[PDB]
């Protein structure tokens, strides 16, 4: 008898703790931070896709997978500064080959403030008051920089 | 750590390439510069620029005023990269203060011909010794690469690690387990 390849239950999501160098597919290596979808489990493996790039699917060691969840508002909220940062990212990268300088500046500085911010939000040290205080400066350097940089305008969640 | 380090080596190839874009899209833009020792109604300052193919350097006299600074130039007025053959700093500049040292840099081309600079700023000096070494094929060593290339590599792990948030990063590789017995698979892909 030979471990089964089963659906995965609560196991749905997870974020590699570990680069994991595979042999080739059916094994999917995986970067440090790279975020998948489990779809399966066979014994110590699991089995999904790098949730930035679906196509890219295969399997990887569970050891190498931290299990977690993608509810309180300022969960939702670190999730859509993440995907901002990434957004803005790219664009950071073009401010810098063309030397645009203040712009370059400017978006480098919302960068931290953001990473900052969306850390002390997935804390869990703010007091009610401040917290609230501190998902409106979020959301507020969130939808300024969308605007200057002229992405798509979010709409309150 | 041991991972990150990893991670590092593999981004930052491509994060020079960025820098070494950068680089040359300024070099394009062309820089001021003030000669030294220039005198008997000599124009102080001249530019220097490189063409948007990047295969050669124009070059010549500016008129600094309070307008602005029109340039004009002389019968000499280019040197092609391709008839580069090297790139001197300091002491081993042949118009070669002290805080002038630090900003002199030679283009050496052709027979015994030179041209010589003085950065307006250890920026500049940074941005051109960087730049002509991209063209000549060799390694950007100035202090700016070393501190764009921490600049950007250090935002590009800091993404990546966005949802390492709180949770503990193993010292030594997890143990990786034997393979699977079977791949009989419960769902299809894509």
């Amino acid at each position: 008898g030979m471990a089964p390849w089963r659906k995965a239950d609560k196991e749905r999501h997870g974020v590699a703790i570990y680069n994991f160098q595979g042999s080739g597919a059916p094994q999917l290596s995986l970067q440090i931070g790279d975020v998948v979808r489990i779809q399966e489990t066979c014994g110590d493996w699991y089995r999904g896709y790098l949730i930035k790039h679906k196509m890219l699917q295969g399997i990887f060691p569970k050891s190498f997978i931290h299990i977690k969840e993608v509810i309180p508002a300022e969960i939702p909220l670190a999730q859509e500064v993440t995907t901002t940062l990434w957004e803005w990212g790219s664009i950071w990268k073009q401010l810098y080959v063309a030397s645009k300088k203040e712009r370059f500046l400017q978006v480098q500085s919302m960068m931290y403030d953001l990473m900052e911010w969306r850390s002390q939000l997935l804390s869990g040290t703010l007091p009610k008051d401040e917290l609230k205080e501190l998902k409106q400066k979020v959301t507020s350097k969130i939808d300024y920089g969308n605007k200057i940089l002229e992405l798509d305008l979010i709409v309150r969640d | 750590s041991g991972p990150i380090l990893e991670l590092k080596e593999k981004i930052q190839p491509e994060i020079l390439e960025l820098i070494k874009q950068q680089r040359l899209n300024r070099l394009v833009e062309g820089t001021c510069f003030r000669k030294l020792n220039a005198r008997r109604r000599q124009d102080k300052f001249w530019y220097c620029r490189l063409s948007p193919n990047h295969k050669v350097l124009h070059y010549g006299d500016l008129e600094e005023s309070p307008q602005g600074e029109v340039p004009h130039d002389s019968l000499q007025d280019k040197l092609p990269v391709a008839d580069i053959k090297a790139v001197v700093t300091g002491k081993d500049c042949p118009h070669m203060n002290k805080e002038v040292l630090e900003l002199a840099f030679s283009i050496l081309y052709d027979s015994n011909c030179q041209l010589n600079f003085i950065a307006p700023d250890k920026h500049e000096y940074c941005i051109w010794t960087d730049g002509l070494n991209a063209l000549l094929g060799k390694d950007m060593m100035s202090d700016l690469t070393r501190n764009d290339l921490d600049t950007l590599l250090s935002m590009e792990i800091k993404l990546r690690l966005l949802d390492l948030e709180n949770i503990q990063i193993p010292d030594a590789p997890p143990p990786i387990p034997k393979e699977p017995s079977n791949y009989d698979f419960v769902y299809d892909c894509n």
